[PDB]
């Protein structure tokens, strides 16, 4: 027969660590065999994603391709998403801002207008900054597609 | 049952359905399986960990009790199912047609709203001993089931 | 005036006259496309000649409403497959010259041993315009009445098609009908098809075809527009950097300067097709289509979350899923999702794209139908859509309340001479 | 959906031919129309509400 | 010349009568010996706009060609035009007018001024000679201009007009083995008599392997029975099967006539009746010792008869082994070289020694699975075993380079002119 006790042991550290914690990482194991040439570039709509999707299986074999599109056109919509909205308000400032003060450089430089640019310009770029999407890498979205 | 609601009354009628499936698998042979919960039906909802569903039924005196669950995907404990009350009942049916003959068993239907579509084939749609367990095979009707009717008549 | 006065001498000039851009610019052209813009198309009266259970029948229909009343076993179909029958020629031939339509099966004719032959007539009319078609089918051993007489529908096509042909983002009637289970061109362009018959129940289909367009409409809404909306910005901050700005031959330079700003824009805008058909404006039209059909809600938006996406409906102080309705909001929202991009889809011109002409078929309203959804579903449906015509079939009482008696008809077939026929009472 | 592609007519009058063809069958249905819930009692009825 | 004896045959033949004496005839002995004579040889070829390649000329060898190139540099783009231009005249052989394949919309050149695409060759027979086109143009252009096949056509009623009044005449071999070569072992772990069964119908690709598995089970079958006797009057055994098989019938009935049919094949084993030295035991030997050449390691090859069922047995060191159980390199090696070996002994009934037959066979990436030690020694073998074939190989491994002869490779290059890098050709 065979001997079970110590990864049984292994995997309740795993579980019980999961069930406390809110986004516990998991270890990676894979398998690349010589039957990867056939996937030589060769759903019901899926719609939910979550990380025990890739422990099905140890192997790699055909159709984990299929789900690489479908995953990779979910994230560019992702970041798609998080291109428009407020992101454009700030983006409508700082241009304006910019050719505010390169209209300020131009006209014989015109404080006054070169203040009034200036100061305009630094407030509106600093409370951009200062959100910075919450934690700023915590938005991910561009980041990870890039 | 009168009264709409978002949750569905339709979802009642399958409940009861997936407690039925066990009777009848047990009945043709002993320990087969049935119909499983999915993992993609249990609820979203964070603070829920695992489904159940239970029913009771009652012959004359006779109760048996049977529960079905099952926990999500990486819970820390496991559920199981209890099928002694199930397995019990079937037993005596089993007995029955095994010593005598020309026994009579349970009749368990479903009839869906697709029958409308199934039933409306009548245009086109296009054995010999009619046993007792051919129609022991399914629970929801069917377009095979008018098909299968017309042969027989 | 004459539609046919108009056309014959629009077709007399333009075949006699050359240099077709001078036929274009001809008063004739203009005053043809005015004459049909201003007309109704409404049909006025069918004639049924042993089809099915029914052997003679001669019913005037209504130009708002038309709801026929009765029990299973009355006819109530056969008056809508005639009306699809007569239909599909028209549809033809509009699409091709010489198009077959929908025949007649052979198992459709009457069982009767004295019958001989199945005969539809139909008359269509608009503004003074009439046309008349008439369609026959012989059982066996026997003679059809004349031939199919399609003469008349074939000036009706040739009217629009050479409007058509000269003049684009012309507008077209409308042929919908909703049957009951049984079972290049702009359509082709996104994803829609060409087709008279429609199922409900199809909310997987729908629902693909709003996300998918979902998606094109975001795509087209960044790159180049950018540049043009990038362009416009900055000018009108330097616009007010120069005249209001500026006010809480340097003045000649900054009025050319915005002048050539302000022209360049025009141009950018200019170049390229117009509003016309794109992604946003049929996306937008649509959801607020739907937003008028059901004002109890106040926005529905696509939300791409952390690990999924949905779409949410706000309903008082509560978010609901798409998948959260019950199945009586379902059909009525597909339903009126097609018709309104059936409806956006045929007339790129008009402002509002809801005023459109046809006509439009409805079989057994009440299916999986709330009765406070059946209280006032019929009131709705003829306020949101006003020059269009619904014959729709009625089976419960309770939609029949609101409905007005001046179009109401009642199926209460007598025996007459000890023979069933279909007898129509108002 | 008991009152599928019925006349008022019919749906007063289902109740009983099945109670009646088959009286030893247990029967679970939900309705959505007035007429089927008339015909019926009291003590058979269930109201699910939110 | 090949056209003069055609020409005088079919006057013959058109005005005459008795098809006995025809056969009899000296116009079917010359014609025959004619085309013996001829060898196989496609001596050149030209790519116009296709794929990468936007203007080439190739000419091959007699025996052995070798293009070697970097990745990305259309080695089987190559391969793919020759599969191209060799199937016109395969389905023109199996049948008239038969179409082949045709150039699918995406091989054309992505470039914007590139408007069609065109493959042109040429075969040499000993004297005789023939060309062939095939074009395609773009999506939405106008001069439409068609291919010409009158060539394959003529070259082709030969063969079947030979073919006509003698039934044992040969064929040519067309091959092609692809990267599809690999997955499920090759074919390992995944009746056959008709000479048409491995030519017309069946394609230059390769597919499976169990019609081998299961011609080498008829070949055991005839060599135990004729060869080692041990079946006393087999004629007269088999045709009491067949009446046997009859009788049943007379006293599911598709299957029982097929039976009865092939009882009746079986029972024409008298009306064969060769026994020549060319049998089965002497197929069979040269089968096993030809493809033991290319195993050096392992010691015999046999098949064993247990459970009802066949299975083939190795010898390595001193253990025994399945097929199964071999390594994705020998499985390589025997699944190639059991194929080859089945189709010339397969489409040439008359030869002394059927491994001599001609033909052509294209190969790519000849280098899959292999170490080093046994890439040294690969190409000589092939060559030496197969005399009267040509080879057309693919490589982009040193070592496989350093034992080929400066007149036999090739080497792809990509030159900048003009502004546009286009592909060329050279010899060392
Ligand atoms: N060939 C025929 N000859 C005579 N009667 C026919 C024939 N075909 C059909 N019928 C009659 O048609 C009747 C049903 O017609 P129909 O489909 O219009 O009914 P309905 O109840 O109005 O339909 P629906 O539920 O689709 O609205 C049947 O009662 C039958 O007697
Ligand atoms: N339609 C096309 N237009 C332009 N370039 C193309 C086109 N089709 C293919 N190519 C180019 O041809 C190059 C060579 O492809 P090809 O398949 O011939 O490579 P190879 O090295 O010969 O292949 P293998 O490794 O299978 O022997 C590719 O890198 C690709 O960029």
């Amino acid at each position: 027969n065979n001997e079970l006790l110590g990864v049984k042991k292994l995997a309740s550290i795993y579980r019980l660590v999961n069930k406390y914690v809110d986004n516990a990482s998991l270890p990676l194991m894979a398998y690349y065999s010589i039957a990867r040439s056939y996937i030589g570039g060769g759903a019901k709509t899926k719609t939910v994603w979550s990380k025990f999707d890739v422990y099905d299986e140890i192997e790699f074999d055909r159709n984990d391709f299929t789900d690489f599109f479908q995953w990779l056109v979910f994230l560019h919509n992702r970041a798609s998403q998080e291109k428009l909205s407020e992101s454009q308000t700030t983006i409508n400032a700082l241009f304006s801002d910019i050719q505010s003060l390169k209209a300020t450089l131009t006209q014989l430089s015109a404080s006054t207008v070169i203040k009034g640019l200036e100061l305009s310009l630094k407030e509106k770029l600093n409370y951009m900054k200062s959100l910075q999407s919450g934690e700023h890498k915590f938005n991910n979205a561009v980041s990870l597609y890039d | 049952f009168v009264g709409d609601n978002g949750f569905g009354k339709s979802t009642i009628l399958d409940a009861i359905a997936i407690v039925l499936s066990w009777l009848r698998s047990n009945i043709e042979k002993e320990s087969k399986p049935g119909t499983y919960i999915k993992s993609h039906e249990v609820n979203n909802s964070v603070d829920v960990e695992y489904a159940s569903i239970d029913a009771n039924i009652k012959l004359k005196d006779f109760n048996t009790s049977i529960l079905i669950t099952k926990a999500k995907e990486g819970a820390y404990y496991s559920r199981n199912n209890e099928l002694l009350g199930v397995k019990k009942l079937a037993s005596i049916y089993r007995l029955v047609n095994k010593y005598v003959d020309n026994a009579s068993l349970p009749l368990m239907a479903y009839y869906s709203i697709a029958r409308s579509y199934i039933g409306g084939g009548v245009d086109r749609k296009r054995k010999t001993v009619w046993s007792k367990f051919d129609v022991y095979d399914e629970i929801e009707f069917d377009r095979n089931d008018f098909t299968d009717f017309f042969q027989w008549l | 005036m004459n539609l046919e006065t108009c056309y014959v001498d629009f077709l007399e000039l333009e075949s006699h006259v050359i240099n077709e851009d001078y036929l274009k610019e001809s008063v004739e052209l203009q005053k043809l496309i005015s004459t049909l813009n201003e007309s109704k198309f409404h049909l006025n009266k069918i004639g049924i000649h042993d089809f099915k259970r029914i052997r003679e029948l001669q019913i005037s229909l209504e130009d708002d409403l038309t709801v026929f009343v009765g029990d299973n076993g009355f006819g109530k179909s056969t008056i809508l497959d005639a009306i699809a029958i007569v239909l599909s020629w028209l549809r033809s031939n509009i699409e091709k010259e010489s198009k077959p339509g929908t025949y007649i099966k052979s198992h459709e004719v009457n069982n009767s041993v004295d019958v001989e032959y199945a005969s539809i007539d139909a008359n269509i009319k608009l503004k003074d315009f009439n046309t008349s078609i008439l369609i026959t089918k012989a059982k066996e051993g026997a003679y059809y009445s004349r031939n199919n007489e399609l003469l008349g529908v074939k000036k009706l096509a040739s009217i629009y098609r050479l409007v058509n042909k000269y003049v684009d983002n012309a507008s077209l009637p409308l042929m919908a009908y909703y049957s009951i289970a049984r079972s290049k061109t702009v359509w082709s362009k996104f994803d829609v098809y060409d087709e008279i018959e429609f199922d409900r129940n199809d909310f997987t289909d729908f629902f693909q075809w709003l996300v998918f367009l979902h998606n094109r409409a975001s795509q087209e809404k960044l790159s180049e527009s950018q540049t043009t909306i990038n362009a416009l910005f900055s000018d009108i901050q330097s616009l007010k950097a120069t005249l209001t700005q500026l006010s809480a031959s340097t003045v000649i330079k900054g009025l050319e300067l915005s002048l050539k700003e302000k022209l360049n824009y025009m141009k950018s805008l200019q170049s390229g097709e117009h509003k016309f058909n794109n992604a946003v404006s049929l996306y937008d039209s649509v959801i607020n289509t739907i937003l008028k059909f059901l004002p109890e809600f106040q926005w529905i938006k696509l939300v791409y979350g952390d690990d999924d996406y949905k779409i949410i409906l706000k309903k008082g102080e509560v978010e609901l899923d798409i998948q959260q309705l019950s199945q009586g909001e379902k059909t009525i929202f597909t339903l009126v999702g097609d018709l309104a991009r059936r409806l956006i889809l045929l007339n790129p011109n008009l402002s509002n794209p809801l005023l459109g002409y046809g006509i439009v078929l409805i079989d057994e309203i009440d299916l999986h139908l709330h009765p406070q959804w059946q209280q006032t579903i019929i009131e709705r449906l003829t306020s949101t859509f006003p020059n269009v015509q619904f014959v729709i079939t009625t089976h419960s009482p309770q939609v029949l309340s609101t409905v007005s008696s001046r179009s109401v008809r009642i199926l209460q077939e007598v025996e007459v001479d000890g023979v069933n026929d279909l007898i129509v009472s108002h």
